[PDB]
């Protein structure tokens, strides 16, 4: 079913391309390199069954970096509250958020 | 100010196409011991204006059996793509500066063929269908060779950016390093623009008018404009690719003059070639591209991959 | 035939020699300007750090003002369990700004031609 | 999940370097020769800490070193340098090669007034060593404790008691 | 020796395109392994600094790492200028 | 997720549905197969670019290579079916039953 | 077809399967499936005729659809975790799509319609290949991702496969369609035990491949593809029909024959996981396969059908070609039950 | 954003030329005039009948050789790598199998058109 010829011969036929944290050209990093490094090191050698429970924190952080679902939710909440308080005139946006900032290098 | 530049590029190109028609008529005339247009305007200068005005005041007809939507779309696509193919050409600066300008040229050219195919099919006429199938065959004949020739020539350049070709040739024309690829490329551009002896799609002797036989008036003039624009565009590209003109940053007009002279020479060479030779049979063109050009092109691609490594001559800008 | 082939091969060899010299010089020039970029990079990194941190602080203060009435909202609460620094998402940095800055930040380089 | 700590806008202030990219490119080689020490300190901080919030003082030292460098240039020959960076600035790619006379004049100027030698080809790209008092960060990833492994295999291998024990087989 | 002679004769007489193609392909295959400059090309590619050279923390036990770019230790590109 | 991702997955579903529901011509089904490949190429490219997995930039090209092989395979079979029946209709191939 | 070309194509089919079996990357597994299909289409049409063309066309359409679905599942899995390694799928929707794609590649019910038609449309050698070697790759992939798969969908498709194999086999007089429905039911048995013990899947697959190779080689040796054409073999080669009779009973799963071992092992493993009901259904339904095997044995070996006069001429000629592994295959198909504890070497 | 403006301008100019061509001149369309052209006479069959393709095999081969171009276009960038011996070996290997597939179809009469 899975004859691990690569591991028996030490070949690396396709393992160079399986993960995002593995030796990219010119050392260009993946967007989620640290999260994946952490999740891989947390779950290494403990087996699949233990890794899903005991490394769920690292994997949840990794998935958040990948898809950013909670970040978009928080931004949407903030902007809805801003829209609501602006419509009634309660809140006034600062100049550096309207296009009149003092830009810095 | 950018629309000013767009119009600055387009209005002149259409005028140059108009007068390329006159230059071709006169050059073929003098090679045939006659004169060509010398009556409408001094030295036939007003002949293109008369032709255009005559074509756009004549009745355009939609064939009864034709698919009207594709019938009308095909010339629009032809002319709009012919105009679009000019925007990345560095003369010495391009209107649009692209990282992959050569590859954009390839894709737009490859899309240009559909207008001929669609127009022939939309017409629902026998001769139009025969012309369209000849166009299918022509693309199959030259498409693979043309791309690999560009790749081989471009290896020395280091990228697909068209403006880098000026720096690549600061001291020598790239034709002194690849004149075999230059020969095969010239013939492939003859085939790619449907020009004698490779102009099978029109098939004037064989199919009367080929794909555009049904077309009349303004729609017909649009196909004509597109073809002649493509003839100038291909030659200009050939000039930039194989005969780089020295460019002075503080005086780009010198580069512009040099570049225009070289593209005019190549266009006149197309006209000369048309005046000199018999037409290729369409099956023969495929044999010519697949049994002679493709083996040499594969070998020369191997050679041009190996050569910069053998000699430590690999170019910059990965 | 010999003469034609000989002229052709001689032309090719001259061209090869010239291009070899010119491309070696070009590679030296590329190394030189790459090294200029290398000498300049620390200053750019320092001011990029300060710019990112300032934008995040401004967003934090505006969010402290905007989200005061909502009952159970921690201002500046992270969405990650980890406590290490996370590179800010583009939306977070420019979330509360004008559409022109957001366009320039997302598509400015892609569209520049 | 915890609040993100950010520096106040006061601690993010610095005397900026407000010269354009052509000026920076015209000065880059001598600037990398002269201000190497604080720049390398800052980059080592930056790449060991993996947090921009932990290397603000090094960045401010980077700014002050750049400003001192440019003040020296302004004090000893602004005119050859201005010639040089104007030549550089005309180019749309900002190419060093089209300006060799101006670069030569600027280089002689700095060599005679300040004793500045332009680095040779291949030197600014060396990996160098930095001596620092900053302690090496221990857990820059803020890692959790790793879970314990499974115990291990141990002991001598004895034949299975009563063989396979499949329904009726005695071996 | 004489079989292949007349064979290449007939090929040059009947299919010079294929003859030239096989010659150019074979040269492209074999010549790069006999060249003294292939290593020069590898070295030129290795000397191109695409990314920032991250400095090392000095521990007092690095005699061959420079402490300033213009120090004599580290790689040299002198071979490249004379190339 | 983003609106763009939803649209590409919808394109795959529509092409899959098109392949599943046959009409008369075989060529139309072959086109649907190509459409599925096109949507897979776009989806994988978007995911790869977004997460900056650098080495995975080559897998959409491999995808295209195999897609071309499949397309070529499909056209060969169509040539043989048309040579048998003078038509590329699905209804003609009913010789074998269950 | 040139013999060298045929060898190259068989080697490409096998190398695509081996690529599926040795790869750690989902893209390489997909490439293995693609290469296998590419080389396999010409092998179906080796003997050209409209039926072979139709069979290859139905096969290509089914397998290419499965391939697109498989790729889509891989891409969704990557979207929800930046992973290319084939371990356990991260997304439930990707797992459903993957399971259905592999079921279509195997021909499990309700995707079973293609197997009888394609098998009938091709020669006996191509049918042998299609029903033995073409199962290894999807089964190995399913064995790797077994923990991730949902039991309800898998067991539904497996029970459907057993039922539909039996019912469809009851109606056939063509031997290739009988073999195809047999294969469908056997696949159902292999996949029913997959979420519990992949070693039982491997054991079932090995015994099924042995019995199927024996049956196809016996059908080639006596060049028959219908029931009535096989009814003549007694009047030319009685040993062949006796051996086929015993092989047929082994397929039926009757003890003390080898064919009974996989059924026996699978039922026992399932009972351990507190699943009494599914197995009772499976065995009582395999009774149908046994019925139509017994019908074929009645017409072929246990009675003597009338014959023709021209058979006398065939009496005078020996078989030109002899199969080297046919004798071994029969012995392994019938007499291997006393060696059952050797299954531990499979895990 | 500039390329979008360029494409819009070009398509708009061409469409306006078509509009002028159809709305400026006098129109006198009748059935005889709008009928299909076949050199003096009425066509026998339809132009939508199947039109046999004698180069059908070169057309399928073009599909596979066109994807060889997608694998060879990154070669200018591949030349910048450090292990040039592996890159050159791989690039050479790719073109050799492209030459062998051309030699196979050529020697098996696959480039000859159907008769
Ligand atoms: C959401 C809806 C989607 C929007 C559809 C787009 C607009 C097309 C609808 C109008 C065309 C039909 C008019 C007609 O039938 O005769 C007119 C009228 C009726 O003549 P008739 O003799 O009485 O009757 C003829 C029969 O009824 C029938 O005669 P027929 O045989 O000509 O009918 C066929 C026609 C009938 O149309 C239909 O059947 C229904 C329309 C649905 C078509 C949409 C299908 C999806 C195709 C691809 C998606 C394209 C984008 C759509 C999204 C819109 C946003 C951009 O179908 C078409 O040909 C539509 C072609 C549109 C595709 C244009 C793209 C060109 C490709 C360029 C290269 C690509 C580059 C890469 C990008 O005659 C005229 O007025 C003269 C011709 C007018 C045509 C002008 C240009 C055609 C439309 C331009 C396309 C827009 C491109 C931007
Ligand atoms: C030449 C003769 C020769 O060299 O024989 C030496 C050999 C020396 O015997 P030994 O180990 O000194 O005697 C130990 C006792 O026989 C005591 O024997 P054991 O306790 O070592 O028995 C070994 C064990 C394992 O033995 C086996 O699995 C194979 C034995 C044959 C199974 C019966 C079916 C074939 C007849 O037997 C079983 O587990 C019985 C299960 C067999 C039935 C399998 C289910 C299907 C039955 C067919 C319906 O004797 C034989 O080989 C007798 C024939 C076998
Ligand atoms: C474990 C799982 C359990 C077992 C698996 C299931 C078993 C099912 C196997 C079915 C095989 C089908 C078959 O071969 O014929 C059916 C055959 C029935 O046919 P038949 O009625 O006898 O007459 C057919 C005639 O051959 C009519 O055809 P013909 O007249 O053209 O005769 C030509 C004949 C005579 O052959 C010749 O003429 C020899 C001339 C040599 C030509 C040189 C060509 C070499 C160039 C090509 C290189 C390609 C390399 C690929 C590169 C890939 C790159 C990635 O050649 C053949 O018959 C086929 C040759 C088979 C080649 C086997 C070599 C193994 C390939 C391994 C590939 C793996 C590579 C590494 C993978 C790494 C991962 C990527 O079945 C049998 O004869 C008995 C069954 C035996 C099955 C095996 C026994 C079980 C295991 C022990
Ligand atoms: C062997 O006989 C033949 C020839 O030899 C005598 C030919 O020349 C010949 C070629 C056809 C010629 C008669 C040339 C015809 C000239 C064109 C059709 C006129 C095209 C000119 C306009 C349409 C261009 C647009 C006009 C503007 C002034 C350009 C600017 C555009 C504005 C927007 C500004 C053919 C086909 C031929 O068969
Ligand atoms: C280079 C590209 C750009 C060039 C720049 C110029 C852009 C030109 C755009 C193309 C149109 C020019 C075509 C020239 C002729 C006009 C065609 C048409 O528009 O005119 C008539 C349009 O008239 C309509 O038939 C009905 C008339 C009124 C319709 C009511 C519309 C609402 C207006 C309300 C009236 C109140 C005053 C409006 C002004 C404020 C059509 O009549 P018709 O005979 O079939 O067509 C043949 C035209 N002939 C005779 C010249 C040969
Ligand atoms: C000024 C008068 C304006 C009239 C507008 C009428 C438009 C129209 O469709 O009418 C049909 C009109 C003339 O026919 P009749 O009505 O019979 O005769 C008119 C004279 N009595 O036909 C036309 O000219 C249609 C011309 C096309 C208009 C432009 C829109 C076409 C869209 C093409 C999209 C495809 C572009 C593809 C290329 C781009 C890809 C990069
Ligand atoms: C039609 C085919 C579309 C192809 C357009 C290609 C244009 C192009 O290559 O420009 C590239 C340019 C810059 O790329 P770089 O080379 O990396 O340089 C800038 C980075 N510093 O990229 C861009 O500007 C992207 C702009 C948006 C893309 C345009 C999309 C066009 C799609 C056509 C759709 C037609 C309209 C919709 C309906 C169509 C049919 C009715
Ligand atoms: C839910 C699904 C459960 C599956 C249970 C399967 C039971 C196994 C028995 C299979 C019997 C199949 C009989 C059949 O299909 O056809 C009836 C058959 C058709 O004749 P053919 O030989 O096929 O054609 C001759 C003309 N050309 O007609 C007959 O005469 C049948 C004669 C023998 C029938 C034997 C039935 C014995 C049943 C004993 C009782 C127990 C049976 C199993 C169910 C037990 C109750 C839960
Ligand atoms: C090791 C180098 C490999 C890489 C380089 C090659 C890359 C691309 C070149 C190869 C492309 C494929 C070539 C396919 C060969 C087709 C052979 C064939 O059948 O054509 C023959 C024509 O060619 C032949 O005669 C058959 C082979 C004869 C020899 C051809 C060249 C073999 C090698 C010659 C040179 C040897 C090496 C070069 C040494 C040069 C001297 C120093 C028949 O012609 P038709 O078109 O059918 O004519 C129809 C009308 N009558």
């Amino acid at each position: 079913p899975f004859f691990d010829v690569q591991k028996r011969l030490g070949l690396d036929l396709d393992r160079w391309m399986t993960i995002q944290s593995a030796e990219q050209p010119h050392k260009i990093p993946g967007r989620c390199h640290a999260f994946e490094k952490e999740w891989i090191e947390c779950a290494h050698g403990i087996g699949g069954i233990r890794a899903e429970k005991e490394c769920k924190i690292e994997f949840d952080d990794f998935v958040e970096c990948l898809l950013r679902q909670k970040t978009m939710k928080r931004l949407s909440a903030i902007k809805r509250q801003r829209d609501k308080l602006i419509k009634e005139g309660k809140y006034t946006p600062p100049p550096h958020h309207l296009g009149k900032e003092d830009p810095r290098p | 100010m950018f629309m000013i530049n767009i119009l600055s590029l387009i209005i002149p190109i259409l005028l140059a196409v108009a007068f390329l028609t006159l230059v071709e008529r006169k050059v073929l005339g003098y090679m045939q011991l006659r004169k060509g247009p010398n009556v409408v305007g001094p030295y036939g200068l007003l002949q293109p204006i008369a032709d255009a005005l005559k074509l756009f005041t004549k009745e355009p007809l939609r064939p009864a059996t034709s698919s009207i939507s594709m019938f009308i779309i095909a010339p629009i696509l032809a002319l709009s793509l012919a105009l679009t193919m000019w925007v990345p050409l560095p003369m010495p600066y391009p209107l649009i500066n692209m990282n992959l300008g050569v590859l954009f040229m390839l894709a737009m050219s490859s899309l240009a063929v559909y207008s001929i195919l669609w127009s022939g099919w939309a017409s629902n006429s026998k001769y139009a269908l025969i012309g369209a199938l000849r166009a299918v065959a022509q693309t199959i004949s030259y498409e693979v060779t043309l791309a690999i020739i560009l790749l081989s020539v471009l290896l020395m350049n280091g990228s697909y950016t068209l403006s880098t070709l000026i720096t690549t040739q600061e001291h020598i024309w790239m034709i002194f390093t690849s004149w075999p690829l230059a020969m095969m490329w010239f013939i492939s551009t003859l085939a790619e623009t449907n020009r004698a002896p490779f102009d099978l799609t029109e098939g004037e002797s064989e199919l009367v008018s080929g794909f555009n036989v049904e077309y009349a008036a303004g729609p017909f003039a649009m196909f004509f404009m597109a073809e002649y624009a493509n003839i100038i565009m291909m030659n200009a590209f050939t000039a930039i690719l194989f005969l780089g003109a020295s460019h002075d940053p503080h005086t780009p007009e010198l580069y512009t003059i040099n570049f225009v002279l070289k593209t005019l020479a190549l266009t006149i060479t197309f006209l000369w070639i048309r005046a000199s030779y018999p037409r290729f049979r369409y099956d023969q063109l495929m044999h010519l591209l697949w049994k002679s050009f493709l083996p040499l092109t594969l070998a020369l691609c191997m050679w041009h991959i190996s050569l910069p490594i053998m000699t430590a001559s690999i170019p910059p800008q990965s | 035939g010999y003469s034609m082939f000989a002229v052709g091969i001689g032309t090719l060899l001259f061209g090869y020699w010239s291009m070899m010299k010119w491309n070696r010089e070009r590679r030296r020039l590329q190394i030189e300007d790459f090294e200029a970029r290398i000498a300049l990079m620390p200053l750019f990194q320092a001011e990029k750090d300060r710019r990112v941190l300032q934008m995040l602080r401004e967003n934090l203060e505006e969010e402290a003002i905007i989200m005061k009435d909502v009952p159970d909202w921690k201002v500046g609460e992270s969405v990650f369990h980890t406590t290490r620094w996370v590179t800010p998402m583009m939306g977070e940095l420019y979330g509360l700004r004008t559409n022109e800055e957001i366009l320039s930040a997302t598509y400015g380089f892609i569209w520049y031609t | 999940p915890g609040i993100v700590e950010l520096p106040t806008l006061e601690d993010l202030k610095v005397q900026e370097v407000k010269v354009s990219s052509s000026v920076l490119k015209a000065a880059a080689h001598h600037y990398g020769a002269q201000c190497d020490k604080p720049n390398k300190e800052f980059m080592l901080c930056r790449w060991e800490e993996k947090d921009p919030r932990r290397c603000l003082e090094e960045g401010k030292l980077v700014n002050q070193c750049a400003l001192d460098f440019f003040r020296q240039i302004k004090r000893h020959c602004a005119e050859p340098f201005t010639e040089y960076w104007t030549c550089i600035d005309y180019s749309g790619l900002q190419l060093f090669r089209h300006c060799r006379k101006q670069q030569a004049k600027f280089d002689e100027c700095v060599l005679d007034k300040l004793g500045w030698v332009r680095p040779d080809l291949g030197e600014l790209s060396k990996v160098t060593k930095v001596k620092t008092d900053r302690p090496l960060p221990e857990n820059p990833y803020h890692s959790r404790a790793r879970p314990e492994p499974n115990p291990e295999a141990e002991g001598d291998l004895k034949p299975a008691k009563h063989g396979s024990r499949l329904f009726f087989w005695t071996m | 020796a004489g079989r292949i002679a007349s064979f290449l004769k007939n090929a040059w007489a009947k299919e010079p395109v294929l003859v030239a193609s096989f010659a150019i392909g074979g040269l492209a295959i074999i010549l790069p392994s006999l060249s003294p400059y292939t290593n020069y090309a590898i070295r030129i590619n290795r000397a191109t600094p695409y990314n920032y050279p991250v400095p090392l923390r000095d521990d007092g036990n690095m005699p061959d790492v420079p402490s300033h770019p213009q120090d004599p230790q580290g790689p040299s590109l002198e071979w490249l200028k004379n190339l | 997720m983003p609106l763009v991702y939803m649209n590409i997955i919808m394109a795959f579903a529509i092409a899959l549905a098109g392949l599943l529901m046959y009409r008369s011509h075989l060529m139309s089904s072959l086109l649907c197969l190509e459409g599925m490949m096109l949507s897979l190429f776009i989806m994988s490219t978007l995911i790869i670019l977004n997460t900056h997995f650098t080495l995975a930039n080559m897998m959409p090209i491999i995808l295209l290579v195999f897609a071309a092989c499949e397309a070529a395979l499909g056209l060969s079979l169509l040539v043989m079916v048309s040579n048998t029946y003078g038509t590329d209709y699905v209804q003609n191939l009913n010789l074998l039953q269950c | 077809m040139n013999p060298i070309i045929y060898t190259t194509l068989i080697m490409t089919v096998m190398s695509g399967t081996m690529l599926v079996m040795i790869s750690s990357h989902w893209l390489l597994i997909w490439i293995g499936f693609e290469m296998n299909l590419l080389a396999m289409i010409p092998v179906l049409m080796k003997n050209f005729n409209p039926r072979a063309t139709e069979a290859a066309t139905k096969y290509f359409l089914t397998q290419a659809t499965a391939s697109m679905m498989l790729m889509m599942a891989i891409i969704i899995n990557l979207l929800y975790s930046g992973q290319w390694t084939i371990t356990k799928m991260f997304n439930p929707v990707a797992m459903t799509m993957m399971t259905m794609a592999l079921a279509m590649k195997l021909g499990l019910s309700p995707f079973h319609f293609w197997v009888p038609e394609v098998t009938q449309g091709i020669s006996l050698q191509a049918g042998l290949l299609l029903l033995t070697w073409q199962k290894l790759a999807p089964l190995s992939v399913l064995c790797q991702i077994s923990q991730s798969i949902n039991p309800n969908l898998m067991l539904t498709m497996a029970m459907l496969s057993i039922l539909i194999g039996g019912w469809g086999g009851l109606n056939q007089t063509q031997l290739r369609k009988i073999m195809a429905y047999s294969s469908i039911a056997h696949m159902g048995w292999m996949t029913a035990v997959l979420p519990y013990n992949t070693t039982m899947t491997i054991l079932n697959l090995l015994i099924y491949i042995t019995m199927t190779l024996a049956m196809f080689m016996l059908l080639i040796h006596s060049s028959a593809t219908t029931t009535l054409s096989l009814s003549h073999t007694w009047n030319k080669m009685p040993v062949i029909t006796s051996l086929m009779m015993v092989t047929l009973l082994s397929m039926g799963g009757l003890p003390p024959l080898s064919g009974f071992m996989p059924k026996w092992m699978i039922i026992q493993e399932m009972t351990k996981n507190e699943s009494i009901i599914m197995p009772t259904l499976m065995a009582m339904t395999a009774l149908l396969n046994l019925y139509f095997y017994m019908r074929l044995a009645y017409s072929s070996s246990l009675t003597m059908f009338p014959s023709t006069n021209n058979m006398k001429m065939k009496w005078q000629f020996e078989h030109t070609k002899q199969m080297k592994l046919l004798p071994t295959m029969i012995v392994l198909s019938t007499l291997v039950l006393p060696m059952t504890p050797a299954l531990s070497s499979l895990n | 954003m500039n390329i979008m403006l360029t494409l819009l301008t070009n398509v708009t100019l061409a469409s306006l030329l078509v509009l002028i061509a159809f709305w400026l001149p006098q129109l006198n369309a009748y059935s005889e005039k709008t009928s299909p052209y076949e050199c003096g006479f009425d066509p026998m069959g339809s132009a939508r009948l199947p039109f046999s393709m004698k180069f059908f095999l070169v057309a399928i081969t073009f599909l596979l050789f066109d994807l060889e171009i997608a694998l060879l276009l990154p070669l200018p960038w591949a030349s910048q790598t450090n292990n040039l011996k592996t890159m050159l070996t791989m690039a050479l290997f790719l073109l050799i199998l492209l030459a062998a597939s051309l030699a196979y179809e050529w020697t098996q009469k696959g480039l000859e058109w159907a008769e």
